C-alpha cells in the first residue's frame, strides 16, 4: 500500500498518506 | 509513538491511523 522504511516526520508525511492532512497528531507522554 | 516502530523493518496504517486525531 504506503507501506515505508523511514524515521521521524516522516511517519508525519506516512500519516498525511494514510489518515489525512488537517493538523494531525500525536498522543504518547515522556 | 510511531517515530521509531517504522524506522526498524517496515510498517502499516493502523500504526500510523493509532496516533492520529
Amino acid at each position: 500500500f504506503v507501506n515505508q522504511h523511514l524515521c521521524g516526520s516522516h511517519l508525519v508525511e506516512a500519516l498525511y498518506l494514510v489518515c489525512g492532512e488537517r493538523g494531525f497528531f500525536y498522543t504518547p507522554k515522556a | 509513538g510511531i517515530v521509531e516502530q517504522c524506522c526498524a523493518s517496515v510498517c502499516s496504517l493502523y500504526q500510523l491511523e493509532n496516533y492520529c486525531n
